[PDB]
RNA sequence: GAAUCUCUUUGCCUUUUGGCUUAGAUCAAGUGUAGUAUCUGUUCUUUGUAACA
RNA sequence: GUAUGUCUAAAGUUAGCUCUUAUUUACUAACAAACUAG
């Protein structure tokens, strides 16, 4: 009837909150003054736990009214679950790079491990140059201006104008826009929420191209602060890649956009 | 005084909660904006002197 | 006037006998398979053990309520309001010989507490017994 | 008909409505009657600043 | 001292204290200011008195004339004036 | 008909404190579960009402004359880094665009942009069918509290107890009639199952002390056979 | 009396030690090191298993890595080296106690049997049996031959965090979470003297390596224990130190007293006095939490002292040999009278 | 205060109730102690102890009775009196 | 709430209680039976030319920061 | 002057958030019949006296 | 549609409001135009 379990690789997660969670409660058991545990000493470990999820989050754990060893000895001991989880993340990356029995699970489970550190470098890095910096000094960017305007100036180039109200080849640009959108949507047949809500905008701009022209135009002049960019990181098992979705009204504008900066510099 | 717990992610007994339980700069930006537009007004000064 | 308290004050809103001895002794089979599946799984809650004992002292059998505030004891014997209920349990029994072994008991415990020492002074204040509390 | 109800119950969501249209213009509008308040007052402050200049 | 630690006796106090401050004067309004119409009493005495002025609204009768003494002592004036009615 | 492809709708009232009404239960990330409420919009438009409308930290109120100042400053400084000077000054985003607009200084077919930062159509008792079964689905799930398995634990305990009346009934009928018939005990579910009547259910009486017993003991067994025969008379 | 207690105390004196300054860091694992062992004949090295579920095998005189044993899962929690044998004792909390055959640097004997995780070795010196404790709250004696879970010792309550094995009974000197250091009958397999002076946790029991007592640590108290008859000797200072996670008994009386707050405190074992009190500095880009020093040995000698911190480092504590008597007296004895802990 | 403190001012209130209210045999070989001990100061106790644990079931229920942010069911709005109560 | 943190482990005395089985496992069969026993001018057109350790955060360190670049390509 | 009852405040938390991972994961592309639930429309209501046992 | 769960005398233990009524909407169905489950 003693059968216990040994830890084997479906038992490293499990067994091993269990084993930095009791010796968290028995840091705080040790260091909190004359308290008989009832009910507390299943509450103050949500607050690890709220912390990890901090952690995972890059927020900062800021709790307001929480005593200073509490919260130091909880960010010590995020930051331990922290090393083993990142260690992990690497074993699991040079895991698949070598090419041995890698499991599905954990695949994926390397894939949300590694863009969180990746999301967390990412704004680590825009954090740095935000705090200090930029790496660019002034005398460098005169430089690159300066041989910018000489370039463009040696070519006699005419800057590419904004696209008119009534521009010549414009709806042939707005076709070319719009094919390049129905080129993912021809052969799917799953459609979430944001696929299904943007091929119904390819439909209507298809069923009305001068308001989608007059839309696009308004947007360039008008619009600059533009809804987010998800991000999803899809696998290749030497390296994985960022994959931008972006929203929905965004991409057919700056699809027209794309389309009209290249053919206007193939032009100039 | 540990506070009571509340978080975002895991509601585990579906509680609601008040809503706010749940939820500068390097001078460098400075050197470089205002050094670009000193470049800037170099090349509509040598350009335009050029196209006189 | 679709403000959020009206939403959740309405979601609020929205939220809201014994004849026989062998009866009785089916209600008792009742109940403390409930208590002792509530106990079973979780022997750490003492609320429960409180309430549990509390139930046969309600039920008048009062060696039962006695083994269960001792494996109550057994379990944590350093949580003071189990001690202070147990004793205060069989002093509303009027059995004071029993509350006496159990308050040396919770005396040769845990000495260094103050409410035991105080409740026992306080037996022996009442009872008028002056020499034993010399 | 079915494209003709999706046209109705999508472009009654993704349109600005007359009254939307109106209640966005009448916002704006209220915007506009506070900065003309403020331009008025500051005008007055301005005269009334001048005259107590003068005068006191 | 009196003035920090010591409702008419602390009044009596601050009075105190302004007198000997009138009679460092500075800093001891400052004090007062802090212990507590104090801070416009402060204001009036300095006329860094727009500051003053700004500081005694922020913590209005009162209040306002303080403004219009400081004006009169035109945009900038124009200016409190709406900033007193946004307040109000 | 339920056409619900495009749901960049202009937020009414009730859905921006359906919002407000979620977030409080659900929290800032689990925005699935909070477009479940809202029939007519999405989980990222949610998200994007809540971090540039609903959000209470950050602030809408009217800026300074430092604060203009400073942001001519920064607009000059970071020209076009309109989420950026939105952080610089915990401010929102398109409310800053439009103050810098206002410093310098839409037809009705055409798809709205930026619907979500603006205001809401106030509704003055103007509550419509549409509004009123999802605002009532809206207070149906936010009841949701429970899980199915607890649910379906409350059922079973109330199917135990509807159970154990009709058999109480059915014997004091037929003890009314002179049938003696004893109850049923419930079956051991495993082999070693206890029965809590019998015995003590765990006999743990306490360790022998210094004073004498039985006198009260006695007391005890008289006081509990009297109450055996005032439950055999009364119960 | 308490008042010819304190006059007795203050009549007194305490031996003056050395003071212990940092010779050397070791800044090798990638996780933080949980509990350091040393050859108990050779000291060409000690092991130091880490959260990394490494166990890495340092050098003494150089602080070279020489081998890394990897065989755990999970994070190794107590490394004991064997006395009279080349072998190795790790418990992680893997649930495995595994031994590591010393010639042959190999994994050769898993001890199962264990409910829960693991936290502490205790290679009975002179027996071939080990005792492996955690956090099941009991005692499982090891024969070394055999892996069988030879004698079961029941009785403490919370889970246990430092068992110690003495040649002559008390042969279990353990100590758990309910706050008592239990001393163990091998043959009755009952507690002999259950000691309950402790208030929380008792993490930390040493051995004196050249007299028969035990010294056992909660927070803010650390108390010497006669083993003989399980009597206190000495109640030590420890004011305000900390949670104290680890103690080491030199052979020259020094006791090490290594705290949650990054604090060292140095104690005469014979007196209790206090004298010296470092602060571990962090690494250049730690947390203030990871100050904490998890875990700590002597030399065999004594004139090291080797500890394991969560900033994943090592650092190596010496002593003072050009300091004297009159040059670095310590800290001051003053027992304290508004505490009774004198 | 503190459990100490709180254990020696309940014991003055009791005293207090008291106030307002206001031999040993052995066998030879149990060695168990008789000790004499009066009905009405038994029965005294007892009923003090019932009218104590009634007064406080009486006064707890007073404190369960008031009901005047933002919750659901009834756990729900006690735990939003408790951070009520964290707010200071 | 059918899945829950542990309050406390199940103790060993629960299993020193239970009588054994003889189940002869596949590990704890006999092996290393024997305890060893110790002893006792074409650049000058351009705009730029030659003519003109450790710490302690993970996820902060250099190594990580060469994984990412390695890695995300 | 000794004390009971009722309130107010403070203190204790009193039915008082009891794990983890890849936020664990992904989100209708109909109809008819039926069931359940809710809204809206519609109609009705507001005692003395005498005799005998 | 599974897992799985639950019920099942043959054998006898001694004395504004209340209401009818229809439209709409929401969630569900191995129910229909030979086969699909954790
Ligand atoms: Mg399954």
């Amino acid at each position: 009837n003693e059968i216990v379990k040994t830890t084997t690789k479906q038992r490293l997660d499990a067994y091993y909150d269990l084993e930095l969670r009791n010796s968290v409660m028995d840091d705080i058991l040790e260091m909190m003054p004359e308290s008989i545990r009832q009910k507390k000493a299943r509450t103050i470990l949500q607050h690890l736990s709220e912390a990890w999820r901090c952690w995972k989050a890059n927020i900062p754990w800021d709790v307001p009214g929480m005593p200073a060893p509490i919260k130091k000895i909880i960010e010590r001991y995020i930051k331990s679950k922290a090393d083993a989880w990142v260690s992990a993340a690497h074993y699991n990356r040079e895991r698949i790079k070598r090419g041995a029995h890698v499991e599905k699970t954990m695949v994926k489970k390397n894939l949300g491990r590694l863009t969180r550190l990746w999301i967390k470098n990412e704004q680590e890095r825009q954090r740095q140059i935000q705090k200090n910096g930029p790496e660019i000094t002034p005398e460098e960017a005169t430089t690159i201006f300066s041989v910018m305007v000489e370039w463009l100036e040696s070519r006699s180039f005419s800057p590419i104008p904004f696209p008119p109200l009534t521009y010549k080849n414009d709806t042939k640009i707005l076709v070319l826009a719009l094919e390049d959108l129905k080129d993912v949507y021809a052969s799917k047949v799953r459609l979430n929420a944001s696929e299904r809500e943007e091929l119904a905008l390819i439909e209507e701009a298809y069923d009305n191209p001068h308001d989608t022209l007059n839309r696009i135009k308004k947007y360039l002049l008008t619009q600059r602060v533009f809804k987010p960019v998800d991000i999803t990181m899809m696998e290749n098992y030497q390296n994985i890649s960022p994959v931008y979705s972006v929203d929905p009204l965004e991409k057919i504008t700056d699809a027209y956009l794309d389309q009209y900066l290249w053919y206007e510099a193939d032009q100039r | 005084k540990i506070p009571a717990a509340v978080s975002n992610w895991k509601n585990p007994n579906g509680y609601t909660v008040a809503l706010e339980r749940r939820v500068t700069i390097n001078d460098g930006f400075m050197k470089l904006s205002e050094a670009l537009e000193n470049a800037d007004k170099k090349a509509r000064q040598e350009i335009r002197s050029k196209m006189e | 006037h679709v403000s959020a308290e009206q939403i959740l004050r309405d979601v609020y809103k929205k939220g809201q006998d014994i004849l026989d001895l062998e009866e009785l002794r089916e209600y008792q089979r009742r109940k403390r398979t409930e208590y002792e599946g509530y106990l079973k799984r979780n022997r750490l809650d003492m609320g429960q053990w409180i309430r549990y004992a509390q139930f046969e002292i309600e039920q008048h059998d009062m060696r039962r309520a006695r083994s269960i505030f001792e494996r109550a004891l057994l379990v944590d014997s350093s949580f003071i309001p189990l001690w202070i209920r147990y004793i205060d349990a069989e002093l509303k029994v009027k059995c004071i010989n029993h509350a006496r072994n159990l308050m040396n008991r919770a005396i040769s415990t845990l000495p260094r507490v103050d409410k035991l020492w105080y409740k026992y002074l306080i037996v022996e204040e009442s009872l008028n017994n002056v020499e034993i509390v010399r | 008909k079915r494209l003709a109800k999706i046209q109705q119950e999508q472009e009654d969501d993704e349109e600005l409505e007359n009254l939307r249209k109106k209640n966005l213009e009448m916002s704006q509008r209220a915007e506009m009657i506070n900065r003309s308040k403020h331009a008025q007052q500051e005008k007055a402050v301005t005269t009334d600043d001048l005259d107590n200049l003068v005068d006191q | 001292r009196g003035a920090v630690i010591g409702l008419e006796s602390r009044l009596q106090l601050w009075r105190m204290c302004i007198s000997k401050a009138e009679s460092v004067t500075r800093e001891l309004y400052q004090e007062c200011i802090q212990i507590l119409e104090f801070v416009i009493k402060f204001s009036d005495f300095e006329s860094r008195a727009r500051e003053i002025l700004a500081y005694g609204a922020k913590l209005n009768t009162e209040l306002w004339d303080s403004f219009e003494i400081f004006e009169l002592k035109d945009k900038e004036t124009y200016k409190d004036m709406l900033k007193m009615k946004k307040v109000l | 008909p339920v056409p619900i492809y495009v749901k960049g709708g202009v937020w009414t009232n009730v859905e921006d404190q359906i919002l407000k009404a979620a977030v409080q239960k659900y929290g800032t990330h689990q925005w699935s579960k909070v477009a479940s409420l809202l029939q007519k919009k999405t989980a990222r438009q949610s998200e994007l009402r809540w971090n540039e409308y609903l959000n209470p930290k950050l602030n809408f109120t009217e800026f300074s004359k430092e604060e203009d100042a400073q942001l001519l400053d920064l607009a000059r400084e970071l020209p076009n880094q309109w989420r950026t000077i939105a952080d610089m000054m915990a401010r929102p985003a398109q409310v800053c665009v439009e103050r810098y607009n206002r410093l310098l200084e839409l037809k009705v077919g055409d798809i709205n942009p930026n619907a979500e930062t603006q205001m809401a159509r106030p509704d003055n008792g103007d509550l419509e069918d549409e509004e009123k079964e999802m605002l009532a689905e809206a207070r149906a799930r936010l009841l949701n509290t429970q899980g199915k398995k607890a649910t379906r634990k409350i059922r079973e305990r109330m199917l135990e107890e509807s159970k154990r009346i009709a058999e109480l009934q059915k014997r004091r009928e037929l003890k009314q009639a002179g049938i003696n018939v004893a109850i049923k005990k419930p079956k051991k579910k495993y082999g070693t199952d206890i029965d809590y009547n019998e015995d003590i259910v765990y006999e743990q009486a306490p360790m022998p002390g210094i004073y004498d017993t039985s006198t009260e003991d006695r007391q005890i067994k008289k006081k509990f056979e009297q109450f055996e025969r005032k439950v055999n008379r009364k119960g | 009396l308490i008042v010819n207690r304190y006059e007795k105390l203050l009549s007194q004196r305490p031996e003056w030690h050395a003071p212990w300054k940092l010779s050397r860091v070791i800044n090798g694992h990638l996780g933080w090191v949980r509990c350091v062992a040393i050859d108990p004949v050779d000291n060409e090295w000690f092991i130091t298993g880490s959260n990394d579920t490494t166990m890495k095998v340092w050098d003494l005189a150089t602080g070279k890595l020489k081998t890394t044993l990897a065989g755990h899962v999970m994070t190794v929690r107590d490394v004991a080296v064997s006395d009279r044998h080349p072998y190795l004792f790790s418990v992680s909390e893997d649930k495995t106690v595994k031994c590591w055959d010393l010639e042959k640097n190999q994994i050769i004997r898993d001890y199962y049997g264990h409910l829960s995780g693991v936290r502490t070795v205790s290679i009975h010196p002179t027996l071939d049996l080990i005792a492996t404790a955690g956090r099941d709250s009991v005692i499982k004696l090891w024969d070394m031959r055999t892996r069988i879970p030879v004698i079961t010792l029941v009785g403490h309550k919370g889970p246990i965090n430092q068992v110690q094995c003495t040649p002559v009974d008390p042969q279990v000197v353990s100590s758990s979470t309910d706050a008592t250091v239990r001393l163990w009958d091998v043959v009755a397999g009952k507690t002999m003297k259950v000691l309950t002076h402790h208030k929380r946790s008792v993490r930390a029991t040493a051995l004196h390596p050249k007299e028969f007592s035990v010294a056992s640590a909660c927070t803010d108290d650390i108390r010497s224990w006669g083993l003989a008859e399980g009597s206190l000797l000495t109640n030590f200072e420890s004011e305000k130190t900390g949670i104290i996670n680890t103690l080491s008994i030199n052979q020259d009386d020094v006791l090490f007293a290594g705290g949650d707050n990054g604090v060292l405190s140095f104690y005469d074992y014979k007196s209790g006095h206090k004298y010296q009190s470092l602060a571990t500095r962090e690494m250049v880009g730690s947390l203030e939490g990871e100050r904490s020093v998890l875990c700590s040995t002597f030399d065999k000698t004594g004139l090291r002292l080797i500890t394991g911190e969560a900033d994943k480092s090592i650092k190596i504590w010496k002593q003072d040999e050009t300091a004297t008597k009159e040059s670095e007296p310590g800290l001051a004895w003053n027992p304290n009278l508004s505490a009774k802990r004198f | 205060i503190s459990y100490d403190q709180l254990a020696k001012l309940s014991y003055e209130k009791t005293l207090r109730n008291l106030a307002t209210q206001t031999k040993v045999q052995k066998d030879t070989k149990t060695g168990k102690i008789t000790i004499a001990d009066d009905d009405k100061l038994v029965n005294k106790l007892a009923v003090s102890l019932q009218s104590e644990s009634k007064k406080r079931y009486e006064a707890r229920k007073r404190q369960m009775q008031n009901a005047k942010e933002s919750f659901i069911n009834d756990k729900n709005k006690q735990f939003n009196e408790k951070l009520s109560r964290e707010s200071k | 709430t059918s899945h829950r943190p542990q309050l406390e482990a199940r103790s060993g005395a629960k299993a020193a209680a239970y009588t054994p089985t003889g189940i002869e496992h596949a590990r704890l069969l006999p092996g290393h039976t024997t305890l060893k026993y110790r002893k006792f001018s074409w650049r000058k057109g351009t705009a730029f030319g030659r003519h003109k350790g450790y710490i302690n955060d993970m996820t902060k360190s250099e190594y990580h920061q060469e994984f990412l670049h390695k890695h995300v390509r």
